[PDB]
C-alpha cells in the first residue's frame, strides 16, 4: 500500500515484502527499470566490498607490514606509496575471481539466487531458523559499511590523519 | 503510417469560427477578456517603462528592469488572448 | 460573491472544505493553475516562513556556542552571507534539498490526486487524532503561516532600512 520507510508515499510494486532487507525503501522507483535481483547483487557486492575495507582502513593505520610503503597510515596516502605491480595483482586477481565466480556469465547470463555466490567454508547458518537472522544481519551491517567507509574515505582526504585519529582528534576550539 | 504520439491532454484545436476556442489558451483559458486586455494595457506600460529606462545599456543594467522588459513583447499575446476571450464571450 | 470581497464573485475553483478558505482570490489566478498546486505551495511558503520567523527572533535572544566570533555583528540577512563563506549555509541546502528531492515524488502524487497536499504524514507525538481537534490545528497551521510569511517580509525590511533587527528595533 504505502511505504513504511517514507509513509507519504505509496510502496513500490517489485518489492512485496519477500526480499530479505526490504522496508519499502524505493522512492525513486528503480526497481520497476531494473531487474530486482540483479539489483540486490550489486547492493550485497558493493556491501561486502565496503565491509572489507572499512576494516581494511582502521587496520592499516593500526598495523604496518615490516616493510616500507606499507607503513603509510592514511589509506588512500599508501595507496600510492605501495608498488603498482601490488595493485596490478589484486586487480587481475578480482578480474578473475568475478569470472571464476559467475562461470563468466553478465547481466542478462547471470540471472542462481539473489546473492548466494554459495561460498561457505565455515557454514555458521546450519539451522534454516537461524538463517534469515544472518541474511538480515548481512544486509544491514553492508548498508552499514558502505556509508562508513564513504564517511572515512572522505575523512582521510580533509584530515588527513586516518580514521581513529580523527575521530579523537576532532577540531576543537578553533574555527 | 504508423500511430503518431502526442502528449496526453492533447485536444482538438482546429478552428473555423470567428475566434479559437479557449482551449488554446492552455493555461489561461479561463481568464475573463477584461481581464487579459488590462493585463495587456499593464504588461505594455510596464514593459515600455522598463525598456526606455534601459535604453541605453551599461555594463551595470538594472536587472529588475531588464526582466521587466519582458512585458512588451507578452503583451502582445495578451491582447491576442483578450480578443479571443471577448469572442468566446468570456 | 466571495466571503471576502463581497463585490467580487466567488471563486470558482476554490472550494469551502479546502483548510483556510476565506474565498479570497480577487485576480483568480486559482483558475489559471492547478489548486493542489497551489495549495501544496501555499503550505511550504508557511512553514518556511514559520521557521524563519521565529529564527529572526531567536537570533536576537541567543546565538549557539562559539557563532559570536564567526558573525561580528550581522544580523538577519548579513549573517547569511559569513555563514555562506564558512559551511553553514552550504550544508543546510545540501539536506534540505536531500528532503526536497522526496518532496518533489510527493508533490508529484498531490498534482496526480492520489494524495492530499501538504500532508507527509509526519506526526511524531500525536497531535490530531480526534478528526475535529485536525480541522482546526489545519486552520491555525494555515492562518500562522500567512502570519509568518508577512512577518518575515516585515521584519528583513526592517533590517534593509536600519540593521536592527527584530526584538532591537523594538527597544530602539
Ligand atoms: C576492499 C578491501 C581492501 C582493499 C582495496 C585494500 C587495499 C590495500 N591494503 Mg588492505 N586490508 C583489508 C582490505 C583491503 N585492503 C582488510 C580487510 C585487511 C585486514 C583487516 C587489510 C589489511 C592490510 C594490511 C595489514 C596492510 C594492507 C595494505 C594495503 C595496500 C597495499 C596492498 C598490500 O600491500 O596489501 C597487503 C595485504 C596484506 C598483507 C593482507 C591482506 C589480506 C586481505 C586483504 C584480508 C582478508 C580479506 C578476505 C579474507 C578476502 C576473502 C577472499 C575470498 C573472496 C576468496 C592496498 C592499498 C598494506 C598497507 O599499505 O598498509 C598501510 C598493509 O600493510 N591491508
Ligand atoms: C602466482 C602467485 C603469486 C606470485 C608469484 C606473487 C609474487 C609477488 N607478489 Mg603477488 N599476490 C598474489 C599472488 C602472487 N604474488 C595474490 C593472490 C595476491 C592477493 C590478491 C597478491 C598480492 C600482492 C600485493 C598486494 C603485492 C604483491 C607483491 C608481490 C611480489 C613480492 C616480492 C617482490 O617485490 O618481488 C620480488 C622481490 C624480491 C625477492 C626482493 C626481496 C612478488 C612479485 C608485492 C609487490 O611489490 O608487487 C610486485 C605487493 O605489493 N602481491
Ligand atoms: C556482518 C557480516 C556478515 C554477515 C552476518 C554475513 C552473513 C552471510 N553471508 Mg556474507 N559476507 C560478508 C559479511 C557478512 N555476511 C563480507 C564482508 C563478505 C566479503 C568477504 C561476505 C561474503 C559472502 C559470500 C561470498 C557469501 C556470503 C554468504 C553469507 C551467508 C551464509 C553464511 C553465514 O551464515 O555467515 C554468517 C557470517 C558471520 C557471522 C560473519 C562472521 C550469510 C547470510 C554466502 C551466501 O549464501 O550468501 C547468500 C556466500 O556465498 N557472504
Ligand atoms: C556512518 C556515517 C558517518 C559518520 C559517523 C561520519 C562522521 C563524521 N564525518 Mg564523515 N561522511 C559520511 C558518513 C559519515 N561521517 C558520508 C557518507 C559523507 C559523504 C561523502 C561524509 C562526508 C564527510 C566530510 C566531507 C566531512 C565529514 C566529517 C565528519 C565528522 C563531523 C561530525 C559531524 O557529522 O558533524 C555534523 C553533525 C550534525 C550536523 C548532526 C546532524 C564526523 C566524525 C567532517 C570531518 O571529518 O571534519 C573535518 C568533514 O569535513 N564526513
Ligand atoms: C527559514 C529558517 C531559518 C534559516 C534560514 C536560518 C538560518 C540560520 N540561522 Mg536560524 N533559526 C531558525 C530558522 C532559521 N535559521 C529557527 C526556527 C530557530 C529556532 C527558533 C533558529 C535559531 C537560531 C539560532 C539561535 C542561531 C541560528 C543561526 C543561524 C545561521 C547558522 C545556521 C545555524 O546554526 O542554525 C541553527 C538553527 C537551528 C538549530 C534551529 C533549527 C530549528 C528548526 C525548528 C528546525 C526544525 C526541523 C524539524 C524539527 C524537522 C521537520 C521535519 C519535517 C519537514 C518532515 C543561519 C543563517 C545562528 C546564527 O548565526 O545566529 C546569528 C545561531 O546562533 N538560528
Ligand atoms: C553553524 C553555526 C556555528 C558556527 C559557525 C560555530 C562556530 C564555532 N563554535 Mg559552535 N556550535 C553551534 C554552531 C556553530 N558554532 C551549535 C549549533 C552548537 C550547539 C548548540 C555549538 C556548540 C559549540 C560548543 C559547545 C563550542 C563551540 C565553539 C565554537 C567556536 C570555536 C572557536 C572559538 O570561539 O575560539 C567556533 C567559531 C567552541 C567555543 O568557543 O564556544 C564557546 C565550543 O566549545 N560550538
Ligand atoms: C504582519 C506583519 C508585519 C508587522 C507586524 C509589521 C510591523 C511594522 N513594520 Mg514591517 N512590513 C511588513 C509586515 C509587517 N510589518 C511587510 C509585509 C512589508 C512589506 C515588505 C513591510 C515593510 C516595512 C517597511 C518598509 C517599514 C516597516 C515598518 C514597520 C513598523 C511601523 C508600521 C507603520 O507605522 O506603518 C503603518 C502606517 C500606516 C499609515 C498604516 C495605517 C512596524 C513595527 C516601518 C518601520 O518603522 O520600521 C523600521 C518601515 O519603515 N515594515
Ligand atoms: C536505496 C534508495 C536510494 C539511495 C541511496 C544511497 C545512500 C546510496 C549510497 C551508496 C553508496 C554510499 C555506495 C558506496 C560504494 C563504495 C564502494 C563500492 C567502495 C569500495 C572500496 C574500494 C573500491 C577501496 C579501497 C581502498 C582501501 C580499502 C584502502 C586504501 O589504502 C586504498 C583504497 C582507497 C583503494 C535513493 C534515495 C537514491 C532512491 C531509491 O529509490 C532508493
Ligand atoms: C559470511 C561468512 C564468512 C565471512 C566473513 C567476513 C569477511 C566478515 C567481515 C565483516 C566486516 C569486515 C564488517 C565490517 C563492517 C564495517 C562497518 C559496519 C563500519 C562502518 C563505519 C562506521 C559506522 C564509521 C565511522 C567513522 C567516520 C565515518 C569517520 C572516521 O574518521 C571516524 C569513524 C570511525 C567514526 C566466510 C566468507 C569466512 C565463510 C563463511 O562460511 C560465511
Ligand atoms: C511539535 C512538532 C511540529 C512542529 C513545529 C514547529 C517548529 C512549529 C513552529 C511554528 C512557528 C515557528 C510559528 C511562528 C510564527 C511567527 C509569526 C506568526 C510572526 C509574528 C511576527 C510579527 C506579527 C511581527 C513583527 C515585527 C516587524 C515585522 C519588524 C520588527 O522590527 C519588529 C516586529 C518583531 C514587531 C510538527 C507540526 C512539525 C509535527 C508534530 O506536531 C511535532
Ligand atoms: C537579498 C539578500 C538575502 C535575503 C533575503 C529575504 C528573507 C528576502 C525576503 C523578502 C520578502 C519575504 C519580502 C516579502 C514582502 C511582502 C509584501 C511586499 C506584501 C505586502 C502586503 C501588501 C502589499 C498588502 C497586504 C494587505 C493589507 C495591508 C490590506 C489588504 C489585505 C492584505 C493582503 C492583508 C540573503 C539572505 C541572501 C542575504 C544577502 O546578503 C541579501
Amino acid at each position: 500500500d504505502m511505504s513504511a520507510s517514507v509513509p507519504f508515499l505509496p510502496r513500490p510494486a517489485a518489492l512485496d515484502g519477500s526480499m530479505v532487507g526490504d522496508v519499502g525503501f524505493d522512492p525513486l522507483g528503480f526497481t520497476t527499470k531494473y531487474d530486482i535481483k540483479w539489483l540486490r547483487e550489486s547492493e550485497l557486492k558493493h556491501g561486502r566490498v565496503c565491509m572489507l575495507a572499512s576494516l581494511g582502513c582502521i587496520v592499516q593505520e593500526i598495523v604496518h607490514l615490516p616493510f616500507e610503503a606499507t607503513s603509510n597510515p592514511v589509506a588512500s596516502e599508501a595507496f600510492f606509496q605501495v608498488p603498482a605491480g601490488g595493485l596490478w595483482q589484486i586487480f587481475a586477481g578480482i578480474g578473475i575471481v568475478e569470472h571464476f565466480s559467475n562461470n563468466f556469465k553478465m547481466s542478462g547470463s547471470t540471472m542462481r539466487a539473489p546473492g548466494n555466490l554459495g561460498f561457505d567454508p565455515l557454514n555458521f547458518g546450519k539451522n534454516p531458523s537461524a538463517r534469515a537472522r544472518y541474511e538480515l544481519a548481512e544486509i544491514k551491517n553492508g548498508r552499514l559499511a558502505m556509508l562508513g567507509f564513504g564517511g572515512m574515505i572522505h575523512g582521510c582526504f580533509i584530515t588527513g590523519k586516518g580514521p581513529i585519529g580523527a575521530l579523537t582528534s576532532m577540531d576543537w576550539h578553533q574555527s | 503510417f504508423s500511430p503518431v504520439p502526442s502528449p496526453e491532454g492533447t485536444k482538438e484545436t482546429y478552428w473555423e469560427t470567428k475566434a479559437p476556442s479557449s482551449d488554446v489558451l492552455g493555461i489561461g483559458a479561463g481568464v475573463s477578456s477584461g481581464n487579459f486586455a488590462a493585463a495587456s494595457v499593464f504588461a505594455a506600460l510596464v514593459g515600455g517603462y522598463c525598456t526606455g529606462q534601459v535604453i541605453p545599456l551599461t555594463v551595470e543594467p538594472n536587472p529588475l528592469f531588464l526582466a521587466g522588459s519582458f512585458l512588451l513583447p507578452y503583451s502582445w499575446a495578451l491582447h491576442v488572448a483578450a480578443w479571443i476571450q471577448k469572442n468566446n464571450g468570456k | 460573491m466571495s466571503e471576502s470581497v463581497p463585490f467580487l464573485k466567488k471563486p470558482e475553483a476554490l472550494d469551502s472544505s479546502m483548510a483556510g478558505y476565506a474565498g479570497f482570490d480577487p485576480l483568480g489566478l486559482s483558475s489559471i493553475a492547478d489548486i493542489k498546486f497551489l495549495q501544496e505551495s501555499e503550505i511550504k511558503h508557511c512553514r518556511i516562513a514559520m521557521l524563519a520567523a521565529a529564527g529572526s527572533i531567536a537570533q536576537d535572544i541567543f546565538t549557539f556556542p562559539g557563532v559570536s566570533k564567526v558573525v561580528g555583528t550581522a544580523k538577519m540577512t548579513g549573517v547569511h552571507d559569513v555563514l555562506v563563506k564558512q559551511g553553514a549555509m552550504g550544508q543546510i541546502l545540501l539536506w534540505t534539498s536531500f528532503l526536497e528531492v522526496f518532496g518533489t515524488i510527493a508533490l508529484l502524487e498531490t498534482l496526480d490526486g492520489k494524495r492530499a497536499p501538504g500532508d507527509f504524514k509526519f506526526d511524531p507525538l500525536g497531535f490530531s487524532k480526534n478528526a475535529e481537534t485536525a480541522k482546526r490545528y489545519q486552520l491555525s497551521e494555515i492562518k500562522n503561516g500567512r502570519l509568518a510569511m508577512l512577518a518575515t517580509g516585515g521584519m528583513v525590511h526592517g533590517y534593509f532600512i536600519t540593521g536592527k533587527g527584530p526584538l532591537e528595533l523594538l527597544t530602539n
